[PDB]
């Protein structure tokens, strides 16, 4: 239906060669992820 | 009213002063520090105390329009003195 | 409603033609280009000599910055950092505490003079028009820490430049 | 006495440094066009006698004015190099003096001092025409006050 | 304005144009730099009734 | 919210308190949304705050002087929805807007309530308790704030 | 007081001229031509 | 001001300073904070 | 889901083959950006430069990527032949004026609290 | 250490490194690069700057916004030095005179001036000193040079006995004083060498490595009392130099063995001149002294600098010298020049 | 014949910094955006955030 | 309309150009995924990252419609969602006076189709968004930095980005010229977290998920 | 000076005045202008089919401003889609045939002249009211009211801390600038910033045509060809 070479490709979507950060800023960086708790003042 | 540091530079009314052993003095060697001569903690209190006789006072301090907005202070507390929150003047009843 | 800038013809008649013809042969136009910067030459010059006198500027003016004070002396800045918020480049950074007589001004206040943008947010964004911008414009320098100001020299410039900020803010304060 | 004439040859030489500069402009943003402001009619940069464009190479002052990106970075360093001496810059603007309102961005130095040294730090955004011109007779009093054959005597 | 007669008849000749009729500097024809007190007007919500904000 | 006011009388002000050097009371600014006593009454289980007064004033503090010396007084702060109850400490240091908020516990108590820590510029302001329900809710001791 | 605020006169105001005005100046161009040959012809003579 | 003269008041200056820029009366910045975290105070004695 | 478009390259076979032709036009094209930059490094040292940054990105399977960062050596390569870059951008990539940074775990430590 | 002196931040401008240097006589060859290199952490350098600021201002762009604080000193004023290194970590001298002054005779630049700041500094309460000090002086030396630095050195190392002392044997760099001096000889006449050149033999080391060492020397806890020789890795007879940077230069080697009692007086010819003199009587034997290799005395290796040969590290300086005749070219070119290698 | 111009030499990060700008702190930039004309680019930034906001402004 | 402070809404242009709305979806099924019209009088044509030379060259060579002029394309760089970059093109309709904007979704590694032959206005707003944004433009002659500086690496205006960067330049003597080094800043951008807590608009609500 | 919702700040009592003075004179300053450069040999020859584009590579290219006008398009947005007050004025539009840089040259200066005419219409016809809406949450309240109500006090407060919140959508609206159209494509998240907003610089779409307008033409006349693209670097380059 979309015929423009759709061919499967299952390897993990890894785009860290081109997004820009450096060698380590991409492995020393850990990151969070949570919900911003409610601010008890308010 | 401004004392001097013993390293010879005088004292910000934020109370700042470098110590003698700190580096960063050099930047004031050579020149001169910029303190402000008059201090508004000590340009708060010749004004007079003043005498209202009312329950609750309005403090539109000076100016109307060209002043700060508009606080209705309270005077009961008998023991303290009220005070306008953005003035300072300090407003009082006489003897209650 | 359109009007056309390039649509008009040279009429084709001996008198026209001679017109074209002694307007090139024997230059006109370029004379009269002559003629023109002639006439400015005998006119007047617009040059002021500064800084005997400088060209006029309005009370709304905004320039190098300056903290005020009451009447009594006491200091118009209440440390709510509605200025920080606004400051477009943040060249505000203060920090408050509570002073000891109970009043609990700020501590620290430093314009960045060489981050700001001169805007103008500052002064209208102050609720007790603590910070605003001195109608003074010389005061360069030649060192870089001489831009970077602090409340000690804000203050200074309160009590330097108050005549103009009293009267403009006069002048002013029903307009705003 | 040798020292009294060393004075008098230093300000012979200067008082001409200090009344014939060329300002080599670099036109980047809306304090260059504010500076054009400066040489017309209004203010006259030019009674004092200092041309509006003198070419890179016929120049003594850089007047820095406007954003200086990374973009432009090498190219005015150059220029700087070729610029002879006696050389001064003056940073027009708060972008040129330390970034002014795009001091956090990506994609321009905060502030032409950390690419050339630069002798008088004029302020504004833009500053206003005699606000600069005022800066120029800054530096104009910056150039009577050196002792640079003074201190060869010295030396 | 200052220029006399002479250099005047000078300039209208060269240019071709009438430029004592107006110029491109200001002898006295501004408003006096200092103004009188202005007062504000008022809006359309200015009102103490039906200005409820929700509609 | 409207945008304009249609008050052109007096206003009302009230007496300020003081109940600890760790919670700051400008009782003008209060709403008398009684949230203060009912946290004092079935939460803190002490009843040092009331309501006084009969019409407008309606005062709501101690009447004869007191002082909060609950452990968990500390909430207050957070349970007034206006600058009737502030924190002493923390009075003028800072403003909302600036503080990096981050996520710890407490170490005073080994529940290890789940507290915010509101900091600026490289340094902590206040300690704000967070929600976690089943171990601490939003409240956290007075010692941790 | 009454409102009082930056408001044009009564009469609104003056007339502004915006068309072009270039003059129409100079003499005809058989009248450069005559005049030309008349110099001339009074150089050689 | 000899027509309308400024509202005299305390702090305004007395004698008005020309620009300072590039003589020894300078201007020179600095922190108007104070000091936080302050460094443990450590006693002496002779020893345990 | 699994099913992709190829950029330019489906095949990992003629994906590292175009890198092979970037590989072989910018070795080819190392000496004379020396030559006509003025510059002030030999031949070699760069050759292996040009190896190494092959090696920082060698460890990548998807064919997508690889082929976005093939153009993006391409985006590299003519700039330096057309003399648009100065001198200042290709030794920015010769790193040589920032220090070098700690490496192993105690001096790290001993400099900084910054992992 | 001082509550405002840790260091923090991973090196950058607005990075606290804690240095607090008060280089003497920043405004030259070398001071140049070390104010860079101490600019490149973030530590606040107070240099007492002596001549016109304009000559100074090159060193504005290399520090951050209120680091580099220019401060007004005089050579011979004690109250001078006293106040620029009244607080300061460390204090690096560099006072150096390369000819002969009418105002300052040679021992004054060497023997007054570095012991002159050693005792007050002390008496300030610093904590370091870096004073440098010719490897190849020698206290019976023929030249004023090598007998003023060594009386110089002991003063300085005895006043305060933490003062490390940096032997440099030949810091070749841009202006080195050297490489564009051999470079002289074009417009000099035929190269005036004695006796051809056959017997002397220099260790030159690239600049930047000896301001690495003085950072280095900084940090590193040992450096107090000891003394550091820094010389560069190969060695070289003059002759292959002048003839090697020649070829470098692409310039006609041009030699000619001109006798000994010649340029003795030719060299203070070239002093009459009262502004700086192109060469004086002191460096007409300074050049053809060779070089000492003290192994005792701990070296750039040592202190943990590696050393770049003079090969790699001399396009730089060198393509100024060449005109457009070989501008174009790059480094190998000219051979690679013989080392004698000790 | 080639006629590829090298722009970029000014370029600021203006849509970046207006990203993180509240939309009175956005205004500025477009005042400096063409240093020829000023204010009628703040004309297109005004009309477009009155049009979201859904308010006229009045006819003075 | 007694409320002179509102917007005065337009409502035949509303429904004529809602009216346009369903005629450009008719005829082009198998490109339009969602046809909008906002409160602000403008269609949004939501079209698949497949066929857009086709539906701009309808655009621009229809009779009715003749939307030609394209005013801008650029992306969004939605985080949240599985095709990041979203292409919008604009359009400014001469004989109809009237605006138009198609927008696609596109992922990091799923090439557009160039544009340029549609529009070759185009060739220059791509080359921005092909180093601004990342997102690579397939068969298009030339595709360089245009915006950025020399030898720049990253993507700006990718949410990912810093305002800061992570490079930042100087002058260094002994390498007597420009370099560039780890970005470190005098002052921190000090972020502001100044969303209301409370309920915006409840127009816009987000369902309960 | 303009914001969201009008003009913070009055007209200064006088300030009309000096532009009817300023406006008056002005067009006697143009003439002089005219009189120099509209008949200059010189120039003209300099400027006269020295770079060219016709009307479907122009239009095509997303030019606009004078360029569309000066090659001979009949499309200003002021008279097409007239934004704020433009409906309620009278002027024309100078467009021209040919399309070189002269034309564009005598569009601009015509330009001028109907511009003239609006600023005499628009002080004649100066009406009287508030200079920002009536709406405190977008509209920073007066200063006597901030000192004196409390709502105009929480109103500015929050409006100058994190300001209105924009309802979420997406407008490209464009005005006809003095230079061309400038348009910004915002697209707001629904919070008091904006999420992306998109400059149309005129001069990022002109400079595009660099190589159109600049093709065959000699090399002195590049520096021409840039004078009429009209290309400020401000914005062109972001
Ligand atoms: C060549 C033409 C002949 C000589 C100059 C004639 C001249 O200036 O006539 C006055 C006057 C000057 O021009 P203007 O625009 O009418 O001046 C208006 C006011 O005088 C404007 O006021 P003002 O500027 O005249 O008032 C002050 C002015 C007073 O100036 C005068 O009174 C002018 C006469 C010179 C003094 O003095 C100064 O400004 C002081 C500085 C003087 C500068 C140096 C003058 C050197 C003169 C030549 C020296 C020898 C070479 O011109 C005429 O009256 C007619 C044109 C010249 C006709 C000359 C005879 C044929
Ligand atoms: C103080 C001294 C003032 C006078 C100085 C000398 C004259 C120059 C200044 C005045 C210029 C007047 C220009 C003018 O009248 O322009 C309109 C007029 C008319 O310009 P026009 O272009 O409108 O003319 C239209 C009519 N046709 C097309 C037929 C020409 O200018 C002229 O008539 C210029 C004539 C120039 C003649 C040049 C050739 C002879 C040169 C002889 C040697 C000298
Ligand atoms: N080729 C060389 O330069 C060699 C140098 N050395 C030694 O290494 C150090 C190099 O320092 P460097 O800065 O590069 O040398 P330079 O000669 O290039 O500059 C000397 C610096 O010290 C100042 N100075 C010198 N003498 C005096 C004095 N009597 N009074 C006041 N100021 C003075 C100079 O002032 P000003 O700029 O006004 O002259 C300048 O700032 C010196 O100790 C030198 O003797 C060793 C071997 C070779
Ligand atoms: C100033 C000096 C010049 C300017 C400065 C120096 C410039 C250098 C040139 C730019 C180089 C660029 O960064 C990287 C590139 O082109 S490509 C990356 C590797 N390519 C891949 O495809 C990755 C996956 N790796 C494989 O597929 C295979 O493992 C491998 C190819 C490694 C082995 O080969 P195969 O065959 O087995
Ligand atoms: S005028 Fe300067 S200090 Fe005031 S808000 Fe604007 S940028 Fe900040
Ligand atoms: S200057 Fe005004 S706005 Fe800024 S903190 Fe002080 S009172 Fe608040
Ligand atoms: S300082 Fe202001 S006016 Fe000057 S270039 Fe920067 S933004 Fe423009
Ligand atoms: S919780 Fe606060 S607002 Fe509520 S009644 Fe108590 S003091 Fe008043
Ligand atoms: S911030 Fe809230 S509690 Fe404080 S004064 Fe304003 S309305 Fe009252
Ligand atoms: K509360
Ligand atoms: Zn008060």
């Amino acid at each position: 239906t979309q015929d423009t070479q759709l061919i499967a490709v299952d390897e993990k979507l890894d785009i860290t060669t081109l997004t820009g950060v450096p060698e380590e800023h991409i492995k020393t960086r850990k990151v969070r992820i949570f919900v911003p708790a409610r601010n008890n003042m308010q | 009213g401004v004392r001097t540091s013993p390293t010879g530079e005088k004292v910000t009314h934020t109370g700042q002063a470098y110590d003698d052993g700190d580096y960063r003095r050099v930047r004031f060697s050579d020149r001169q520090k910029e303190v402000n001569e008059n201090f508004a903690i000590d340009l708060i209190a010749e004004q007079p105390v003043s005498e209202v006789g009312s329950r609750v006072i309005s403090c539109d301090g000076g100016g109307g329009a060209l002043g700060h907005p508009r606080v209705y202070i309270n005077l009961d507390k008998e023991t303290k003195t009220g005070t306008c929150g953005y003035c300072g003047l300090q407003f009082r009843q006489p003897h209650h | 409603t359109y009007k056309f800038v390039n649509m008009r013809e040279p009429s084709m008649d001996m008198k026209s033609v001679t017109d074209r013809a002694a307007q090139t042969l024997l230059w006109t136009e370029l004379v009269r280009g002559l003629g023109m910067t002639l006439s400015y030459l005998f006119r007047e010059p617009a040059t002021i000599n500064y800084p005997f006198e400088k060209g006029p500027l309005s009370p709304r003016f905004r320039g190098e910055h300056a903290l005020r004070r009451y009447p009594s002396g006491e200091e118009r800045c209440i440390a709510c950092k509605l200025c920080e918020a606004v400051c477009p480049a943040q060249a505000i950074t203060i920090e408050a505490e509570p002073r000891a007589d109970g009043s609990r001004r700020t501590t620290r206040y430093d314009i960045d003079m060489t981050k700001c943008i001169y805007c103008g947010f500052c002064q209208e964004a102050c609720p007790v028009d603590a910070i605003v911008e001195g109608p003074n414009f010389e005061f360069s320098t030649e060192t870089h820490e001489e831009l970077l100001y602090n409340k000690e020299k804000l203050l200074n410039n309160g009590d330097k430049w108050e005549a103009e900020i009293a009267a403009n803010i006069q002048a002013d304060y029903l307009y705003r | 006495r040798g020292e009294y004439v060393v004075a008098k040859l230093d300000d012979l030489v200067n008082w001409a440094r200090r009344s014939s500069l060329w300002p080599m402009t670099f036109g980047l943003a809306c304090c260059a066009v504010e500076m054009m402001h400066m040489a017309a009619p209004r203010y006259d940069m030019d009674r004092f006698g200092v041309v509006f464009r003198a070419s890179p190479r016929q120049s003594d002052v850089m007047i820095v004015a406007g954003t200086l990106t990374n973009k432009m970075a090498p190219a005015l360093r150059k220029v700087y190099d070729q610029m002879p001496e006696p050389r001064y810059v003056v940073s027009m603007g708060s972008c040129a003096n330390g970034g002014g309102y795009y001091h956090y961005s990506y994609s321009v130095v905060r502030g032409c001092d950390r690419i050339v040294p630069v002798d008088i730090y004029v302020p504004g955004c833009p500053p206003t025409a005699e606000a600069l011109l005022y800066g120029i007779l800054q530096l104009q009093r910056k150039i009577k006050r050196e002792k640079r054959l003074r201190i060869w005597y010295r030396r | 304005a200052s220029a006399t007669r002479v250099i005047q008849l000078l300039r209208n000749w060269a240019s071709g144009r009438d430029l004592q009729a107006k110029l491109q500097l200001r002898y006295q024809e501004i408003s006096k730099r200092t103004q009188p007190p202005p007062k504000l007007p008022v809006g359309p919500s200015h009102k103490l009734s039906n200005n409820y904000y929700c509609t | 919210g409207s945008d304009r006011s249609r008050f052109l009388e007096g206003k009302r002000a009230v007496e300020d308190k003081n109940i600890g050097p760790l919670v700051k009371t400008i009782m003008t600014r209060c709403i008398q949304c009684t949230r203060c006593i009912r946290f004092a009454s079935e939460i803190a289980g002490v009843d040092d705050l009331g309501t006084t007064g009969r019409g407008n004033d309606m005062q709501v503090g101690t009447y004869i002087e007191k002082m909060f010396m609950s452990e968990l007084s500390g909430n207050i702060i957070d349970i007034c929805p206006v600058g009737a109850l502030t924190s002493k400490p923390y009075a003028f240091t800072a403003r909302p807007w600036e503080t990096r908020k981050t996520e710890s516990i407490d170490v005073m108590d080994a529940v290890g309530s789940n507290i915010v820590v509101s900091t600026r510029t490289g340094e902590v302001m206040r300690i704000l308790p967070r929600m976690h329900e089943d171990i601490n809710e939003e409240w956290i001791s007075d010692k941790t704030r | 007081s009454k409102v009082k605020q930056d408001m044009p006169p009564p009469g609104g105001y003056g007339p502004i001229d915006y068309k072009r005005n270039l003059p129409r100046r100079g003499l005809s161009g058989y009248s450069m031509f005559a005049v030309g040959i008349g110099t001339l012809l009074f150089g050689y003579w | 001001p000899t027509t309308k003269p400024p509202t005299a008041r305390k702090y305004i200056w007395t004698n008005h300073k020309f620009n300072v820029s590039g003589t020894p009366q300078q201007y020179v910045p600095y922190s108007t904070t104070r000091k936080k975290i302050q460094e443990w105070v450590p006693p002496s004695t002779p020893y345990k | 889901g699994t099913s992709v478009k190829p950029i330019f390259s489906r095949d990992m076979n003629e994906a590292k083959r175009r890198v092979r032709e970037l590989y072989r036009a910018w070795y080819r094209e190392v000496p004379n950006t020396v030559h006509l930059f003025q510059l002030d490094i030999s031949v070699k040292q760069g050759r292996d430069k040009v190896r190494e940054m092959f090696m920082k990105n060698a460890h990548v399977t998807d064919p997508r990527v690889v082929d976005l960062l093939v153009i993006k050596g391409k985006m590299e390569l003519e700039e330096t032949i057309n003399v648009w870059k100065q001198r200042t951008h290709i030794m920015r990539f010769f790193h040589e004026t920032e220090a070098p940074r700690p490496t192993d775990f105690l001096s790290k430590f001993y400099v900084g609290h910054d992992p | 250490l001082h509550h405002a002196l840790i260091p923090h931040g991973k090196g950058g401008r607005s990075s606290v490194s804690g240095i607090v240097a008060t280089v003497f006589g920043a405004t030259g060859f070398l001071g140049r690069y070390v104010v860079n290199h101490l600019g490149r952490m973030g530590s606040q350098v107070i240099v007492p700057y002596r001549c016109e600021p304009y000559d100074t201002m090159h060193l504005r762009p290399m520090g951050d916004l209120g680091q580099i604080i220019f401060m007004e000193w005089n050579g011979k004023d004690k109250d001078s030095i006293r106040k620029v290194v009244e607080h300061s970590n460390v204090v690096i001298n560099l006072v150096g005179r390369e000819w002969e002054t009418k105002n300052f005779d040679f021992e004054d630049v060497f023997v007054k001036i570095p012991h002159a700041i050693a005792q007050v500094s002390k008496e300030a309460g610093v904590e370091k000193l870096i004073h440098i000090s010719h490897l190849n002086a020698d206290i019976k030396s023929p030249s004023r040079y090598l007998r003023s630095k060594a009386v110089g050195e002991k003063e300085v190392r005895a006043a305060f006995p933490e003062a490390t002392i940096i032997k440099p044997s030949d810091i070749f760099g841009r202006e080195d004083r050297f490489l564009n001096y051999f470079a002289s000889m074009r417009w000099f006449g035929g190269v005036p060498l004695i006796s051809l050149g056959k017997e002397t033999v220099k260790q030159p080391v690239y600049i930047v490595d000896v301001s690495k060492g003085i950072i280095n020397a900084i940090k590193d806890p040992d450096a107090k009392g000891k003394t550091f020789a820094f010389v560069g890795p190969n060695r070289y007879l003059l002759f292959d130099l002048v003839q090697y940077i020649f070829a470098v230069a692409y310039r006609p080697f041009l030699p000619y063995p001109l006798p000994h009692f010649a340029y003795r007086w030719v060299g203070r010819l070239f002093e009459v001149s009262p502004f700086e003199p192109w060469t004086t009587r002191d460096k007409v034997e300074r050049v053809h002294m060779s070089d000492m290799t003290l192994p005792h005395l701990p070296g750039l290796e040592d202190l943990g600098i590696q050393a770049t040969p003079l090969e790699l590290k001399a396009i730089e300086v060198l393509r100024r010298h060449r005109t457009y005749r070989w501008l174009t070219s790059e480094m190998e070119d000219v051979k690679p020049a013989k080392t004698v290698n000790i | 014949r080639k006629c590829d111009p090298h722009i970029g030499l000014l370029h600021r990060g203006t849509e970046k910094l207006i990203e993180y700008k509240t939309y009175l702190q956005a205004l500025p930039y477009f005042d400096r955006l063409d240093y020829v004309s000023m204010m009628c680019n703040e004309q297109a930034y005004s009309l477009a955030v009155e049009k979201l906001l859904n308010i006229q402004p009045p006819p003075r | 309309d007694t409320r002179p402070t509102i917007r005065p809404r337009n409502d035949v242009v509303h429904k004529q150009l809602s009216a346009f709305g369903q005629y450009v979806a008719e005829i082009l099924p198998k490109y339009v995924q969602q046809v909008q019209v906002s409160c602000f009088n403008e269609l949004e044509i939501f079209i698949h990252p497949d066929g857009v030379i086709p539906v701009l060259t309808f655009l621009r060579d229809h009779t009715n419609a003749q939307f030609k002029s394209l005013a801008d394309l650029t992306a969004v760089d939605v985080p949240t969602r599985q095709n990041r970059f979203e292409i919008v093109y604009n359009l400014l309709s001469l004989r109809f006076n009237s605006q138009i904007r198609v927008k696609t979704y596109t992922d990091e590694l799923t090439p557009i189709e160039s544009s340029v032959t549609v529009y070759k206005a185009a060739n220059w707003y791509e080359r921005e968004i092909w180093d601004m944004f990342g997102v690579f433009f397939a068969n298009h002659p030339d595709l360089r930095r245009i915006l950025t500086g020399y030898g720049f690496e990253g993507h700006p205006f990718r949410k990912d980005f810093p305002l800061s960067g992570y490079v930042e330049l100087r002058y260094d003597d002994e390498v007597k010229r420009v370099v560039a080094e780890p970005v470190e800043l005098a002052q921190e951008f000090r972020k502001f977290d100044l969303n209301s807590p409370w309920e915006a608009f409840p127009a816009y609500r987000q369902p309960p998920e | 000076y303009i914001r969201p919702g009008g003009v913070h700040q009055d007209l200064p009592l006088g300030l009309l005045d000096d532009i009817y003075e300023f406006s008056k004179n002005f067009s006697f300053r143009i003439d002089e202008l005219e009189e120099m450069l509209t008949n200059n040999r010189i120039w003209r020859n300099r400027t006269v089919d020295i770079g060219v584009v016709t009307a479907e590579d122009a239009l095509n290219y997303g030019f606009s401003g004078v360029m569309l006008r000066g090659s001979g398009i009949q499309w200003d947005l002021r008279k097409t889609q007239p934004y704020d007050v433009y409906d309620q004025v009278e002027f024309d539009v100078p467009i021209g045939s040919r399309g070189d840089c002269y034309d564009r040259y005598l569009c601009r200066v015509e330009e001028m002249r109907q511009s003239l005419r609006i600023i005499s219409q628009c002080l004649n016809k100066m009406p009287p009211g508030e200079i920002k809406v009536d709406d405190a949450k977008v509209s920073p309240p007066k200063r006597a009211e901030m000192k004196t109500s409390m709502e105009s006090l929480i109103h500015h407060f929050k409006l100058y801390t994190e300001g209105y919140q924009v309802p979420p959508g997406a407008t490209y609206t464009a005005i006809e600038a003095p230079k061309g159209e400038f348009g910004v494509y915002l697209v707001s998240d629904g919070s008091s910033r904006p999420y992306r907003c998109k400059i149309k610089a005129p001069g990022f779409a002109h400079l595009a045509g660099l190589d159109k307008m600049s093709k065959g033409h000699m090399l002195a006349d590049v520096v021409a060809i840039i004078g009429t693209q009209d290309i400020v670097f401000g914005e062109v380059d972001r």
